[PDB]
């Protein structure tokens, strides 16, 4: 994961 | 600039050294964030961005300690100086008190003015770099800002709560959708503004409010469901926003340690109480690395779909994303479908809108490949049950219902002729025997005086229960159906 939004599942 | 109670806990040369700034940080009235985020964006990132240890820098310093499996003999931490710490604090709030001044900006008794709060979100914007790409990893924290003006999207809104908290501001704070941040601020924080970008384009809405988003009942915004932090939630978003990926294969172990660890700190202090998905990452941890005396992944997850329930109008579609993925990791269809089915139940009461994107492709994933790879390995597993349960055909029927009901009254649809493949292949996955002995009744009498049932909500999945419960699937007229 590079980003993904904070707390994604 | 740091009160002198903070300085004492330095310097950590532990994951425990730094959880115990977290403990301690999390008792007083106004916990420090920026102060959080640089020790957070600090040890991430001689962790997961720079591991080599560099021997020319007498002022950074590395701790030796045991590995924690059998292999390996001694692992290093990025010693965090007190100095080094300081220096960076010193030099956000330099650039905040010294590109604002609050000389202008008259608070009547506790309130912000809306153009008190867009300027700090200018500040910080104009403060940004020019050439970055956007969905990199590792430039979530404060450290990055500071150290390389990079910041992503969802970073951008906590630097600009982190600034007011930083100019004395105590009003605004950090609003979280599912996919989403903006700032609330006010008295009783029912004023709101936008302060990043949302999605590849660099469309932005800043200065405006949320209230046209909210009302055209897309899931970006929650039908006005979605979380108003306070300090102490949004320590935990940053916690949550500790990204550990060393690479696309590899994870930081000490970074997960750590993680964990502080998500539990915020439980037994209860302020993951209203944080549904943070149970949720809170359980997914758990599942890979379980630490002794805590619930179960199973028991968080539940946890978490109540918190939705209770404190958000079961308005919130990831607590059930992130439960159906732990029995389909876990290979347990009934369990599976059942959530998937629960989170079109939540959908079906919104409109797919141009920003929805995310969720889309999330359903897309699920409907046209998860599920028809359960159904796939199920018709091998027999073969050598629950691809014979006809309550598991209306959980997948429910499932679709739900997805039928979110195109009404929608601005784009959601369906076309590639979802019908995979409703019609799924459905023959199913015998006839089974998709018969679901019943679905539309209505007997409402209201009450003094095989499984199924009732449809969509109009169009209405037009089919006959075509879904036939003993040859008529392709051809499925497909039509579905799209109009």
């Amino acid at each position: 994961s590079r980003w993904r939004f904070p707390a994604r599942p | 600039g740091l009160k002198a109670a903070q300085k004492t806990l330095f310097p950590l040369r532990s994951i425990d050294d730094v959880v115990r700034l977290f403990a301690a940080e999390l008792g007083r009235e106004e916990p420090d964030l920026v102060l959080l985020s640089l020790v957070l964006g600090f040890v991430e990132h001689f962790l997961a961005v720079n591991r080599v240890i560099p021997t020319n820098v007498p002022e950074l310093t590395f701790q030796p300690s045991p590995a924690p499996d059998p292999p390996g003999g001694l692992t290093y931490f990025p010693v965090a100086d007190l100095s080094i710490i300081a220096a960076l604090y010193a030099r956000f709030t330099a650039q905040i008190r010294g590109a604002v001044d609050l000389s202008l900006y008259p608070r009547e008794g506790g309130v912000s003015s809306r153009e008190l709060v867009k300027k700090v979100s200018d500040v910080i914007w104009n403060s940004l770099s020019r050439s970055y790409f956007k969905d990199r990893a590792h430039i979530q924290s404060l450290f990055s800002f500071i150290t390389g003006t990079k910041l992503d999207s969802s970073g951008v809104a906590f630097a600009v709560v982190g600034a007011c908290q930083a100019l004395g501001l105590r009003d605004v704070h950090l609003a979280l959708s599912e996919d989403h941040a903006w700032v609330v601020f006010g008295p009783n924080g029912e004023q709101t503004a936008e302060v990043t970008w949302h999605g590849k384009g660099n469309e932005d809405r800043r200065g405006q409010t949320v209230n046209a988003g909210v009302a055209e009942r897309s899931w970006l915004y929650l039908k006005g469901s979605y979380m108003r932090c306070d300090r102490k939630m949004e320590v935990a978003f940053m916690v949550c926003a500790i990204n550990p990926s060393i690479d696309l294969h590899t994870d930081s172990l000490e970074l997960l340690q750590l993680q964990q660890k502080l998500l539990w700190l915020l439980y037994d202090l209860g302020h993951l109480e209203r944080y549904p998905m943070a149970l949720g990452n809170l359980a997914d941890l758990e599942e890979l690395e379980p630490t002794p005396g805590r619930p179960d992944p199973l028991t968080l997850y539940h946890k978490g779909i109540a918190s939705a329930k209770t404190y958000y109008r079961d308005e919130h579609i990831y607590p059930y994303m992130y439960l159906a993925g732990y029995h389909c990791r876990n290979r347990n269809v009934r369990e599976a479908l059942q959530a998937w089915a629960d989170t079109a139940t939540v959908i079906q009461d919104y409109n797919y809108c141009r920003e929805d994107e995310e969720i889309y492709k999330e359903f897309f994933e699920v409907a046209n490949d998860v599920i028809p790879n359960l159904l796939k390995e199920a018709a091998s597993l027999l073969e050598a049950s629950a691809l014979q349960d006809p309550e598991c055909f209306a959980h997948l029927l429910r499932f679709y219902d739900g997805i039928c009901k979110w195109e009404e009254g929608s601005p784009t649809p959601v369906l076309h002729v590639g979802w019908a493949t995979f409703l019609v292949q799924s459905l023959g996955r199913f015998e006839g025997q089974v998709r018969q002995k679901v019943r679905i009744v539309s209505g007997t009498v409402a209201g009450t005086a003094r095989g499984p049932v199924l009732t449809f909500q969509s109009e169009k999945m209405k037009g089919m229960k006959e075509l879904l419960v036939a003993t040859k699937i008529n392709s051809s007229a499925i497909k039509l159906q579905l799209t109009a």
